[PDB]
RNA sequence: GCGGCCCCCUGGACGAAGACUGACGCUCAGGUGCGAAAGCGUGGGGAGCAAACAGGAUUAGAUACCCUGGUAGUCCACGCCGUAAACGAUGUCGACUUGGAGGUUGUGCGCGUGGCUUCCGGAGCUAACGCGUUAAGUCGACCGCCUGGGGAGUACGGCCGCAAGGUUAAAACUCAAAUGAAUUGACGGGGGCCCGCAGUCGUCAGCUCGUGUUGUGAAAUGUUGGGUUAAGUCCCGCAACGAGCGCAACAUGACGUCAA
RNA sequence: CGUAAAGCGCACGCAGGCGGUUUGUUAAGUCAGAUGUGAAAUCCCCGGGCUCAACCUGGGAACUGCAUCUGAUACUGGCAA
């Protein structure tokens, strides 16, 4: 899983304080971050499929949230995805 | 008390020997003003076996609550397989019920109803289901009674 | 009262393992899993159940049970046969056989010429008497079902000493009532 | 998830009926509040209070008679999957008169005999015996 | 499905105390992925085990069971197959409704409080068996599926597959049943306990009834059980209480069986 | 739909169905009233005519619907917070 230092530095970026762990963007963000670091791990363990399981909820959590974000702000959404370098 | 014999039923166990029947026989009694029961007996003899169901039938009776001899509003009785649906006729109406349902609602007191078995039609189970249904039918002042209400509030 | 009922040891339920449901409103505690008998409910279901006893034998009644001896009344207290009392036209015969000329006393010499300890123990006698339609008035402890029993008395029924207070009081209260 | 408070009020009441219970607990809202009140007035609940502001729990005391549960039946008719609304005419009679429909009407919840009387229909939100 | 130990990479669950977001949820046709064993493809590997196969027995025969061997396969890599009594034969999510005894894993002060799990049982439910806060109880949301037994999960068509085959899925025709649970017998190359030189069964110790009680009911109980007896003989216990025919007592063949 | 026929082998998930709680607003669903229409025959009711009946026939009721207009706003939906 993702590090208490590098989960505190997505927080900061993303949120409103370091308090602000439960924003959309946020857990958009971190969830990014974890998907992101396990593309390395796919590629060595390809077979690995119980992990896999794991990282699809990433993905499938990801995209409700995102979903959740356009319809509550596009302004935001459309920062969001930028920032992240998302398709949609 | 009124009487009516519903069913008779030759049944069979195995013996060593061979087939031992006996007979059983499904009654009702009723005082044809919101009293009914119903009795089985079980003997080698159907005369016997009639007696034992009769005198069954006297001591397991237990009241209806009437209104001019039809029901206080639509019931559902349930026993086993067997559902019964009974409901509330006009004057003339008679009981249009078959023959199990009828022999129960007639000893009751029950001149005017529509009724329906469903599921089963097992006579022993029909009767149980249709004693069933009178006997939680509620009549309008135990109905104010158990809401603190008078009747014509109900 | 109370304080001689406490004294006798009435509050002494079983142990929590054993308990019927049934009984939590009479439970007034516990200690070292041993259920605790509210008195405070004992005191006016005893004292009303002495009160409808009271009523009943005034009517020439037969109380069923030293205490009916006492009372004139009756008792059974070796096993109880199935079917006393929803049998009885049987049962007669054993008590015409009893007095044409010891097995029939000890089953039957309570009741030569025709109130329960413990209901879970007599639950066949309680069974009978709700099928005949006879009021019950039992004792029922913390591990015992109170459904049958019609004036239920909520205390211990095991101890002898709180035995012979409820049955004391019976054979009092029944007999100042028919004189 | 829970998709019908309503529903699950009347299986609060129902449950708690069989159970013996003395009064049933739950989350309150404004309609639970408006068939609470229909309830006591026609004398099937003895009494309700909602207790909180953030969070308002309703508790409903039960009523029993001779023993017996007084609620005798309490079914949800109009339903999250199917509605039923009924024009003033068409309003169902519980019991043949002997129960009551709780119905929503344009002039707030009320029993079948009160709509009937107003010369509205509604929403069949229960029945109760 | 996963079992020595060690390391590396990695998924989920749970608890405590807060803080944060603010309905972002539930279910899901089609779709997509994962999916035991066997099997298939290419390349490795091959101790043990072992379809096929061979021989030896057994048997009337023995294409078997048993024995001696033994190839695919079982193992590894990568790809395919997509099925199993893939089962709790029980869809997912949420709420509510007496108890008892355990296991396992957190945590607060012997006493609490969470998670997961096993056994018993209450109401209730169920055709019954049973289920019973891990519901088959009481409700709500959404999906999947059933409509007599066969013909048939077969044919045709489509799709998928290297193949084996999978998946979707009829009709004509044919029967008046097929089926579930439970009951009494009988029977077993099932178990326990006993007996006998081991007209009939058989002089075997059985067979029943009334009333009560239990079961929706066929029925059950009594007559079972602990002992004991030549004996349902007797004693003791027991929802049974009594009674009859047998036993015994004073040759005697119970109820019945074989359309003898 | 445990064992009678019936829970996909398991999951993720688009469409779809469903949606905790408060206020405001809207008035689509819903509800109320009115108006128009809903052919006649038929059915049904009360009458009438063939000696009766069938049959014929007067008036009514019904045609549960649809549309429009005016209201209601609890509940469901939309919108806003
Ligand atoms: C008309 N309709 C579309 C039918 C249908 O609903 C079918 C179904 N499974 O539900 C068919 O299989 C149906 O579509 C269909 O395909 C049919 C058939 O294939 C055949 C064939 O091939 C040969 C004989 C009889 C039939 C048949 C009678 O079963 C056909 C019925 C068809
Ligand atoms: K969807
Ligand atoms: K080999
Ligand atoms: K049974
Ligand atoms: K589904
Ligand atoms: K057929
Ligand atoms: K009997
Ligand atoms: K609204
Ligand atoms: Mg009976
Ligand atoms: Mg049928
Ligand atoms: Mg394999
Ligand atoms: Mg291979
Ligand atoms: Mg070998
Ligand atoms: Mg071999
Ligand atoms: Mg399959
Ligand atoms: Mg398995
Ligand atoms: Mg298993
Ligand atoms: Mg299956
Ligand atoms: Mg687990
Ligand atoms: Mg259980
Ligand atoms: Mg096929
Ligand atoms: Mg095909
Ligand atoms: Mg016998
Ligand atoms: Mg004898
Ligand atoms: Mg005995
Ligand atoms: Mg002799
Ligand atoms: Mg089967
Ligand atoms: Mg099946
Ligand atoms: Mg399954
Ligand atoms: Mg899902
Ligand atoms: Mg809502
Ligand atoms: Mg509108
Ligand atoms: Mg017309
Ligand atoms: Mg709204």
């Amino acid at each position: 899983s993702l590090s208490t230092e590098a989960t505190a530095k997505i927080v900061s970026e993303f949120g409103r304080d370091a308090n602000d762990t439960g924003s959309t963007e946020v857990q958009v963000a971190l969830l990014t971050a974890q998907i992101n670091h396990l593309q390395g791990h796919f590629a060595e363990h390809k077979k690995d499929h119980h992990s896999r399981r794991g990282l699809l909820r990433m993905v499938s959590q990801r995209r409700k949230l995102l979903d959740y974000l356009k319809r509550k702000d596009v302004a935001r959404y459309t920062q969001l995805i930028e920032r992240l370098g998302l398709r949609r | 008390l009124q009487e009516k014999l519903i069913a008779v039923n030759r049944v069979s166990k195995t013996v060593k020997g061979g087939r031992i029947f006996s007979f059983t026989a499904l009654t009702v009694v009723g005082d044809g003003n919101g009293r009914v029961g119903f009795g089985y007996g079980k003997a080698r003899e159907v005369p016997a076996a009639i007696q034992k169901a009769m005198e069954k039938a006297r001591r397991n009776m237990i009241n209806v609550a009437l209104n001019n001899g039809t029901l206080q509003h639509p019931v559902k009785g349930v026993h086993t397989g067997s559902r019964v649906f009974m409901q509330p006729a006009s004057e003339g109406t008679g009981i249009i019920a078959g023959g199990a349902m009828r022999a129960v609602l007639e000893v009751a007191g029950v001149h005017n109803v529509l009724a329906k078995a469903y599921g089963s039609t097992n006579p022993i189970n029909v009767v149980r289901a249709t004693i069933d249904g009178l006997e939680n039918m509620n009549s309008p002042e135990m109905v104010a009674a158990k809401r603190g209400k008078s009747v014509e509030e109900i | 009262s109370m304080r001689d009922m406490l004294k006798a040891g009435v509050h002494f339920g079983h142990q929590t393992r054993y308990w019927n449901p049934k009984m939590k409103p009479f439970i007034f505690g516990a200690r070292n899993k041993v259920h605790i008998i509210n008195l405070e409910k004992t005191v006016p279901m005893f004292n009303e159940a002495l009160a409808e006893l009271n009523k009943i034998a005034s009517r020439k009644g037969k109380i069923l049970f030293d205490a009916a001896l006492s009372c004139d009344q009756f008792f059974v207290n070796h096993r109880w046969l199935g079917g006393m009392l929803t049998n009885w036209k049987t049962v007669r015969q054993s008590i015409k056989r009893l007095k044409d000329l010891e097995k029939l006393e000890n089953s039957l010499g309570g009741i030569k010429d025709m109130f329960v300890i413990d209901a879970d123990h007599e639950h066949i006698a309680i069974k009978e008497a709700n099928n005949l339609g006879i009021p019950v008035f039992a004792i029922v402890d913390t591990n015992s079902d109170p459904d049958g029993v019609d004036f239920v008395i909520p205390g211990n029924d095991d101890a002898i000493r709180a035995v012979t207070l409820y049955l004391g009081a019976v054979a009092a209260t029944v007999r100042e009532g028919r004189s | 998830s829970m998709q019908d408070p309503i529903a699950d009020m009347l299986t609060r009441i129902r449950n708690g009926q069989a159970a013996n219970k003395a009064a049933v607990t739950m989350p309150s809202s404004k309609l639970k509040v408006a068939i609470a009140n229909v309830l006591k007035e026609e004398g099937f609940i003895e009494d309700f209070k909602v207790e909180g502001d953030t969070k308002p729990e309703l508790e409903l005391t039960l009523k029993y008679f001779q023993g017996k549960a007084v609620v005798e039946s309490i079914q949800r008719v109009s339903r999250p999957g199917l509605r039923i609304y009924k024009r003033k005419d068409e309003l169902p009679k519980v019991m043949a008169g002997l129960g009551i429909a709780v119905v929503s009407t344009s002039k707030g919840v009320m029993t079948d005999r009160a709509a009937r009387q107003a010369g509205l229909g509604g929403e069949i939100i229960c029945y109760v015996a």
